[PDB]
């Protein structure tokens, strides 16, 4: 599948993965969902990227959150879009570093 | 009061080991010598005392 | 233990120009050593440091912190130091915490390896596992054994009682009466009595004839489980009875003997035969209603008086 | 683990494994009646179980 | 056997076993064998209905097969 | 196997095998490693020497000494080198006789 879910905690994790984190040079869609409070990272590739990038992504997720436990339906019915098409730039320019 | 050698045994021994580990064959020759004498005293010791190791029951042991 | 990957990890992140430190600089470090046990297991699996590094770099200032994954791996490898290896954790450890958790880029570089986690698993086990590959069931259960205790450590000292732990010797070394009885109020120290009789006899202060004899206490809490079964506790007493016996080396502490004298007919052959040894603990009061009153008692039964 | 158990004497020899050595920590309960009859009468109990009367 | 606690009737029991041993009884008695048997061990682990009659009888059955 | 590792629980039995085996002539390596006080006696032989002799060989040993409770990657590890590449001889020249 195209399309991944990772399970941010907190928005300190968020942080975290934009700041200490350098994702391979790929291009990618992104989005941040949030329900109960719990951020979900949705991130979407183009017909050009291979599956190994997404495994790494989901790692370094995985290296600062925790596996989607939520489908992409249940996402998209529930859960509140919070950010699109750049997630990591929008929380540099507002948050600063830990 | 035979208690007063195996303590020193076992110091002399862990004092043994703890040389050898370090390397250090010379220290552990003179302590494995002295570990051996004060190993063959000891036997000694227990010797005298088998030597030493009669009663007999007599009227007054059961009047008490 | 070995620090020396985790000093690796920032060195390998500084030189392969990363901003954080990952499961895979773990990895690097872990090849970095040669001389541990996951190198060597690894290595078997002909999984070598230039390998490693060719997938890691193919699959990935200052501020360099360990990824919330990278802690969740020490904090298991800490928690896999629970097969009995104390605090230290070595090489090895890691390993294994890096296989029970198969996520991240570790993960990702083991799969992409070709790397089996229950055969590398294994393979850890069979390398700090030994290449070269009676007892009382009942008794253990429902008594408490207090020698292995006073050689643990655990047991504390008892002080003073120098005559009353004598007498309790030499009454033991008859060869017919030999079960004394502690009387005494309660809380004056009668199960101290038999808590340093078992200290002397693992600190060696015993005669010869007491030289390896443990001491447990039969608790006699619920071995009376059932009242109304007719046989139902006799029959647990007969086998405690008989494993006392095939192992003749069990000295046995029963607190509130007056308790027990319903088993009398049962612990009587047993006493009179030489099977088993008892020490008992009662109340003078409770000795005298009670035990004195059998003569059949009093010919096993030799009392020792405990003073506040 | 702090273990809980309510009614007490529902309930030694069962539980010394953990009770003799004291690796459970009963913070059981129950009534005097059902305390004074079965808790108060056993040695090992007195050895543990501390009463902590519990006012109206 | 009768007597006061500790005057040795369980001796006397056994003093017949050794004199069953050494053989210094009658022709009737050369080869008995005395087997002390202790009724706790025989009413042990006996709850349900019957077994300790079927215990007992069969006691009794291999007494009077054996014959000595 | 290439490598032979045998246990010593004390020094005595070290000594005692250091004066009074006689080895087959062949060529080896041997070291001297200590954990925990047990001594473990390791014996390299080179490519050309076969496994009988070097099963022969281990037999040998088993006369004065154990065989080894841990493996090779373990002692290579955590275990210390006392002694290397002559293991007879230096405890022949340093310890004197029984
Ligand atoms: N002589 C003594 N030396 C050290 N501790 C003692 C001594 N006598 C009693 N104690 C302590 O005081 C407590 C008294 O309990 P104890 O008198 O043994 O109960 P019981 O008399 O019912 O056997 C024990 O837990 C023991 O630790
Ligand atoms: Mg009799």
């Amino acid at each position: 599948t195209r399309t991944i879910i990772v399970k941010f905690n907190d928005l300190e994790d968020v942080i975290n993965y934009a700041y200490h984190s350098n994702p391979i040079t790929t291009e990618f869609e992104d989005l941040l969902y949030m329900v109960d409070g719990t951020y979900y990272y949705a991130v979407y590739f183009d017909s050009h990227v291979d599956q190994e990038v997404i495994n790494d992504s989901y790692s370094q997720l995985l290296e600062f959150a925790y596996p989607t436990d939520r489908t992409e339906v249940y996402l998209n019915d529930y859960a509140k879009i919070i950010m699109s098409h750049n997630v990591t730039a929008q929380v540099r320019r507002y948050f600063p570093e830990t | 009061n035979l208690k007063e050698i195996e303590q020193e045994i076992e110091k002399v021994k862990n004092e043994k080991d703890a040389a050898v580990h370090a390397q250090e064959f010379e220290n552990a020759a003179n302590l494995r010598d002295k570990q051996t004498k004060l190993e063959k005293q000891y036997e000694e010791a227990k010797n005298e005392w088998k030597n030493a190791q009669s009663t007999s029951l007599s009227e007054e042991d059961i009047a008490e | 233990r070995a620090q020396r990957v985790l000093a690796h990890a920032q060195e390998e992140a500084i030189r392969l120009n990363h901003s954080n430190i990952g499961t895979e600089h773990l990895l690097l470090g872990l090849m970095k050593e040669p001389e541990g046990i996951a190198a060597k297991v690894l290595e078997s699996f002909n999984i070598t440091e230039d390998k490693v590094i060719e997938e890691v770099e193919k699959l990935i200032v200052g501020t360099l912190h360990y990824t919330p994954r990278a802690k969740k791996v020490i904090e298991l490898s800490m928690d896999e130091a629970r097969k009995l290896h104390h605090n230290f954790v070595g090489t090895e450890h890691i390993l294994l915490g890096l296989i029970r958790e198969n996520e991240g880029v570790a993960a990702r570089v083991f799969a992409n390896l070709d790397l089996n986690i229950t055969k590398a698993r294994a393979q850890v086990v069979k390398a700090l596992g030994n290449p070269e590959m009676n007892n009382t069931p009942t008794l253990d259960s429902l008594a408490r054994d207090l020698t292995v205790i006073a050689k643990d450590g655990t047991l504390d000292p008892v002080i003073g009682r120098d005559k009353e732990i004598t007498r309790v010797i030499e009454v033991l070394s008859r060869r017919t009466k030999n079960n004394p009885v502690l009387i005494g109020e309660p809380g004056v120290g009668k199960t101290a009595i038999a808590e340093g009789l078992a200290q002397a006899i693992v600190n060696n202060e015993v005669p010869e004839t007491l030289k390896d004899k443990r001491v447990m206490s039969l608790d006699m809490g619920t071995v009376v489980a059932g009242t109304k079964y007719r046989g139902e506790f006799e029959e647990r007493l007969k086998k405690v009875m008989e494993e006392i016996q095939q192992a003749g080396n069990v000295i046995l502490f029963i607190d509130e003997l007056h308790t027990l004298v319903d088993a009398s007919n049962i612990l009587k052959p047993a006493l009179a035969r030489g099977e088993l040894q008892c020490i008992g603990a009662t109340t003078l009061d409770e000795y005298r209603k009670n035990i004195e009153k059998d003569a059949a008692l009093e010919r096993r039964f030799q009392p020792v008086q405990v003073d506040e």
